[PDB]
């Protein structure tokens, strides 16, 4: 389930169900009925790699954190001779060793990947 | 391996596929329970070819399976197998059909006919549904040795061989695999040796391993040290630990 | 001397560039990962290869440029005291400071000290120190060194404790083992572990190492070495060799007897080959055959010159004298007899391989009275070589 | 499809191959050319005309008079049956049973495919003075005394383990022991008391031979 | 940063802790004695001076 | 964690080995201090109360814990901290009280209990005069530290009124830093690294070959410098 659908009264949320002789798979309630079409064929997606890109919170305030390092990397778009790099964020063995640059003048991500 | 396929890496390469390639969660990248009441019909743009072309059985829910490049290599991209395999364990009222490595996106869909049904029957196919290889087997990785085989003409010689490490004990299973030497297979394991094999080749294999441990440190010891307490170990019909649990539980007096 | 140091600094800065080389090729995705492990185990396996590398070079080098007046130096030769690795953490480079196995690890978030920023990679942050004692350490090596330095007392404050009660739960486990009058050991319950000590029944203590030269070699050689015939001439032996020399030619009791030696010989070689599937040679046997024959030749002078009195008859007729005289078991019945017969089949083998009649003749230039000292020496080496019955 | 079928033969054909040697090994008569044969015309001359493995492959034991009688002379014959059903219940071993009734052999030997159950263990401990052995086609799709950690195993007579026990003044209970369930002993069919001799090779001697007795 | 010592500050205060919480059941256990008649406050806090002396020290 | 704190290689041998630590010189501990007088700072300064946070039509809001415990959030975080960490510079607030903010977190935590392990260290701060990061503490400061320490042997007149270790703490010369503190500064090992960020980059220069080999002057955002 990418998105979880929320009853529009109350606010619990909504079992998944079929409508059987519509034939057309509806979202309920329990507290109230609130019977719609319910037009979403995703059901349920399950993931088992990590995200490309995940990067991280990336907040505005990324350029005062003085333990960054700082590197003089083109940017792609403002071609600034600045940024910020770190490593993926993933707490395993599984994730590579690429390098995410920040720049502080458009904060715009961009990766070393070049491949 | 093989006497006569010894110094061959395609035939060590062929020979690797004993390690157990896990179920498609090795190669899967996700999982769908897509809904679609039409049987012949799908809503998604992307499996309607493979549909036209195939095209108590009408299955109201849909599973899709979608893998990545790792199968090219580590599943030397089995596009018919998995979903062969996916058959027979499964078999009943199982609706499977897979991409014959035509399209870029490959797809593995799924459908059952008689939403928490489909939940169970993805999760036991997630973990144990084996595709192929040899279980409590997870890595395999290839060495080339080089052993003293005597020369034809009467001097001793270093002849080069692949050598297979593996990171599981199922020494049981694996003799049985054709293509590998079953006269030379070792497990550093002394307690399953003798599941297989003897008591005195248990024996050996605990001596072997002992002279192992004293190998680093430069130390040399006697070899009667050694048979005298791998014997005293093995002198009933099984492995007898140095502990209160193991010698200790004898026909000796109680004092001593 | 400035040179030696210079080279030193040469190869450490290029270890440097490599290193960062490799971490640059990793940032881009562009390194492979080896087969069975992740990336990061394959980098980090690669730069402590490197940096152990540059540490051997530097301390090969430091020790090529120390002169043979060195004190320690002087002790390294004679070995009392000190190796290599001291002489090069000493004098060119530390090496780099490894705990669990494993460089420093991040104590920090993704740091190792507060003064390194954020995901560095580098030797110098993770643990490498490029000085040396006599040059100085820095802070950061100088933490790092105590680190490994704490590591280490500890594994061993930790070990030994271990290792004392491992020993003894194995002096418990066989404070009851005897070997008897009848050359078995036995516990305390009168139960055989062992019919015969060490399955050869020799002590310890009376056991050196020797070469068995049947088992080396090749066809051509080893039947160059040992083959001699009489009646042909592509392995006949120099008359001058004997005073029987120009007379045993001809013969046919001497050809049989020296074919069945040579039958005898290669099925030892056969038998050798398949016990020592290795090709091994030097292995621990009791009784040392070329310190007595080296004895026997410096005493009873030999004058390498004149022809020896041994004749074909009497080699053979003494070894298969001397193979039936070595007694172990001394018993009378089938089995223990097949138990002395087969409890002696390698030193059976290295007498046979030893006292050839073409070594002998050739190599051992020995006398009547020489040959038959040797005999009674290895009998007497070999009933003394035996375990006392009644020992722990 | 040809890939299992493939493989059914080839374990099929090792287990025969493997039960031939351990029969020979006994002290019964097996041919050695009956023990190496090859794969097309043992396919040739078993399984069926579509190729599916045929487990009509029965064999029996003939007791020679050579060194067997004369070291053994209560020793009869062995009769070897494969079982056709994949799990093998209660019914087919009491066939099997009154089988060897019928034919009055002193030892059988059968070889089940998957499984067994308790109940069919149980009823196997029932015919005496004979003997019942079961075997897996997994256990015996590789030889295991062909191993080149197993040493030579030789099964002594009564008359040789008297000697042996006279020779070294020794008890029954004072010698190494052999757990009934030890492959070896399965491959043997070696009996409670029975004492087998071991041979093997050593770094210090150049043989060594050593006595177990199977409790 | 996740971890603290402990000076001769907390565990004085612990222990004194203990000993008031002894001081105030004693000196309850008094006072409900002393309902038949007279309550003073000089002599039950003999042991007070005893407890608080001998635990410390 | 334990670089200016304990001293390394000073556990003695044996079993207490790495378990009875000796403290490092120039480290103290805090004696505890209450924390409603930061409280009140917090709330004055413009504090959501976590009664009313919600954490939808919010999602930069960085949560502020005191002494362990969530009391609200804060959407201009940084400003909060440079307020606070002036009011600390300034003896406002007690220098045992050890504040920190966390960037990716988008948390901030200040501890004001007792036990926790703390040492001073230097202040970097920029200096435009000079153009580069220098140390807040000068030659004038050094002069009145000997001047005041000369003064005691041989009596005197009033002086400088005892220029001491409070005074440089009350000017914001030095500040406590404790572990908690140390894991979001950069500390540089000697003012010598101090110097101009390019430090004639690219200018080979000959050096003593006898004299141990560093590097640094890899950064130039420093924060702190160590003492010694
Ligand atoms: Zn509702
Ligand atoms: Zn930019």
């Amino acid at each position: 389930m990418t998105t979880f659908r929320f009853c529009r009264d109350c606010n619990n949320m909504l079992y998944p169900r079929e409508d059987k002789e519509n034939n057309r798979l509806l979202f309920e309630c329990r507290t109230c009925s609130y019977v719609e079409e319910a037009g979403s064929p995703l059901v349920y997606r399950h993931e088992l790699i990590t995200n490309i890109g995940e990067t991280a919170g990336v907040v505005q305030d990324i350029g005062s954190d003085p333990t960054l390092p700082r590197s003089d990397r083109e940017c792609p778009k403002c071609h600034s001779r600045e940024n910020v790099f770190f490593q993926s964020q993933q707490r395993r063995k599984d994730t590579s060793m690429v390098l995410f640059f920040v720049c502080l003048s458009c904060s715009h991500i961009f990766t070393s990947d070049q491949k | 391996l093989e006497p006569g396929h010894a110094a061959d890496q395609e035939q060590a390469k062929l020979i690797r596929s004993a390690i157990e390639h896990t179920t498609l969660k090795s190669v899967t990248i996700a999982s769908e329970i897509y809904y679609d009441p039409d049987p012949r019909s799908t809503v998604i743009p992307e499996d309607e070819e493979i549909i036209q072309l195939h095209f108590d059985q009408q299955s109201p829910w849909l599973l899709r399976l979608e893998l990545d490049r790792a199968a090219m290599n580590d599943k030397d991209l089995t596009m018919g197998q998995v979903g062969e395999r996916i058959k027979q364990t499964f078999k009943n009222d199982l609706f499977v059909i897979w991409s014959e490595d035509n399209d870029e996106k490959l797809i593995i869909r799924c459908r059952v006919v008689r939403d928490h049904m489909l939940k169970k029957i993805e999760n036991t196919m997630l973990e144990n549904i084996t595709l192929r290889g040899v279980e409590n087997i997870e890595r395999v990785v290839m060495m080339k040795y080089d052993r003293k085989v005597p020369s034809p003409t009467g001097e001793y010689v270093k002849e080069p061989e692949w050598v297979l490490e593996t990171d599981g004990v199922n020494l049981s299973e694996v003799m049985t695999v054709p293509g590998i030497d079953p006269t030379r297979i070792y497990t550093n394991s002394f307690i399953d040796i003798m599941e297989v094999l003897g008591i005195e080749a248990g024996r050996a294999a605990l001596y072997k391993e002992v002279y192992n441990v004293i190998a680093s440190d430069g130390s040399y010891v006697n070899y009667r040290h050694m048979a005298l307490l791998v014997d005293v170990m093995t002198t009933q019909g099984g492995l007898t630990s140095v502990t209160r649990h193991g010698f200790n539980r004898s026909n000796t007096g109680a004092l001593m | 001397d400035g040179p030696t140091m210079r080279e030193i600094t040469e190869t450490i800065a290029e270890a440097k560039k490599k290193v960062l080389d490799v971490t640059k090729e990793a940032q881009a995705n562009l390194l492979t990962a080896k087969h069975g492990m992740t990336l990061r185990e394959s980098f980090e396996d690669n730069v402590v290869r490197f940096l152990n590398e540059a540490r051997d070079k530097a301390g090969r080098l430091a020790e090529v440029n120390l002169k043979d007046l060195n004190n320690v130096k002087q002790m390294v030769m004679a070995g009392s005291k000190g190796s290599f690795i001291n002489i090069a953490q000493m004098s060119a480079c530390v090496g780099q400071q490894s705990v669990e196995g494993k460089r420093i690890a991040f104590g920090f978030v993704d740091r190792t000290l507060p003064h390194f920023s954020k995901d560095d990679y580098s030797p110098e942050s993770k643990g490498f120190v490029e000085n040396s004692y006599l040059r100085g350490l820095t802070p950061q090596e100088f933490f790092f060194h105590a680190m490994g330095g704490r590591e280490g007392l500890i594994d061993t404050a930790v070990k030994t404790a271990e290792t004392g009660y491992i020993q003894r739960r194995l002096v418990k486990a066989l404070e009851d083992i005897m070997v008897h009058y009848d050359n078995t050991t036995r516990n305390s319950l009168g139960n055989v572990i062992q019919f015969i000590y060490g399955e050869d029944g020799m002590d310890a203590a009376h056991i050196e190492k020797q070469s068995l030269d049947t088992i080396g070699g090749s066809d051509a050689a080893f039947e160059k070495r040992y083959r001699v015939d009489l009646l042909n001439t592509d392995h006949t032996l120099d008359p001058s060799l004997l005073e029987s020399g120009s007379e045993i030619l001809g013969d046919l009791k001497l050809q049989v007897l020296l074919d069945e030696e040579y039958k005898q010989l290669v099925k030892d070689r056969k038998f050798l080959r398949e016990v020592f599937v290795d090709g091994e040679a030097n292995w621990p046997l009791p009784v040392n055959i070329r310190r007595i024959i080296q004895n026997a030749q410096q005493t009873f002078h030999i004058d390498h010159t004149k022809p020896s009195d041994l004749t074909i008859k009497d080699i053979v007729l003494g070894v298969k004298d001397l193979q039936e005289n070595l007694l172990v078991l001394r018993g009378k019945n089938e089995i223990i007899q097949n138990a002395q017969r087969d409890a002696v089949t390698l030193f059976c083998c290295l007498l046979r391989s030893r006292l050839a009649t073409r070594r002998v003749l050739q190599e051992y230039r020995l006398t009547k009275q020489a040959f038959d000292w040797v005999l009674s020496n290895i009998e007497a080496q070999f009933l003394r070589s035996v375990v006392h019955p009644g020992e722990m | 499809m040809d890939q299992e079928n493939e493989r059914n033969i080839s374990r099929l054909w090792r287990a025969f191959r493997t039960v031939k040697e351990m029969v020979k090994d006994r002290g019964y008569f097996i041919t050695q050319e009956e023990v190496e044969l090859p794969l097309e015309d043992f396919k040739a001359k078993y399984c069926d005309s579509m190729g599916r493995p045929q487990r009509k492959m029965m064999s029996f034991q003939a007791n020679p008079t050579e060194e067997s009688i004369s070291k053994f002379p209560d020793m009869g014959s062995l009769w070897v049956e494969f079982c056709d059903e994949p799990s093998v219940g209660v019914k087919t071993m009491k066939t099997f049973v009154i089988h060897i009734q019928e034919k009055n052999f002193q030892t059988g030997i059968f070889v089940y495919q998957n499984n067994i159950t308790p109940s069919a263990m149980k009823l196997v401990p029932s015919i005496p003075p004979a003997t019942i052995e079961t075997f897996n086609e997994a256990a015996l799709v590789v030889n295991i005394t062909h191993h080149e950690l197993v040493p030579k195993h030789i099964r002594l007579s009564s008359d040789e383990k008297r000697e042996l026990l006279k020779r070294y003044r020794l008890k029954e209970s004072q010698l190494p022991r052999i757990q009934r369930a030890d492959p070896v002993a399965l491959y043997l069919g070696l009996k409670r008391g029975e004492v087998v001799k071991i041979i093997r090779k050593s770094e210090t001697s150049g043989r060594y031979a050593s006595y177990r007795i199977c409790m | 940063g996740k971890k603290r010592l402990d000076l001769a500050g907390p565990l004085l205060a612990q222990l004194f802790k203990t000993l008031f919480k002894k001081l105030t059941k004693d000196i309850f256990r008094y006072m409900q004695r002393t309902v038949e008649e007279a309550h003073d406050f000089n002599m039950k806090l003999a042991i007070n001076a005893k407890t608080i002396t001998s635990g410390l020290k | 964690t334990h670089w200016g704190l304990v001293c390394p290689a000073e556990t003695p041998e044996g079993q207490a080995c790495g378990l009875v630590k000796n403290l490092s010189l120039m480290s103290c501990i805090s004696v505890g201090t209450d924390p409603m007088p930061i409280i009140t700072f917090l709330s004055e300064w413009g504090m959501e109360p976590l009664e009313d946070y919600v954490p939808h039509q919010s999602p930069d809001a960085t949560r502020v814990f005191v002494n362990g415990v969530w009391h609200g959030v804060h959407r201009n975080p940084a400003r909060l901290m440079e307020t606070l960490r002036t009011l600390r510079r300034k003896g406002d607030i007690n220098p045992e009280v050890s504040m920190i903010r966390d960037i990716r977190e988008k948390e901030l935590k200040i501890f004001t209990d007792a036990g926790r392990v703390y040492r001073p260290l230097f202040i970097v701060e920029d200096d435009e005069s000079l153009g580069h990061k220098e140390l807040k503490v000068r030659k004038g400061h050094i002069a009145k530290l000997m001047a005041t320490e000369y003064q005691d042997i041989e009596g005197g007149f009033e002086d400088v009124e005892e220029y001491t270790w409070s005074s440089l703490l009350n000017e914001g010369l030095v500040e406590y830093i404790d572990a908690e503190e140390e894991e979001s500064i950069l500390i540089a090992m000697q003012p010598e690294d101090l110097e101009p960020a390019e430090a004639n980059e690219e200018n080979d220069l000959d050096v003593d070959p006898a004299k141990r080999i560093r590097v640094s002057h890899h950064a130039t955002t420093f924060t702190h410098c160590e003492i010694h």
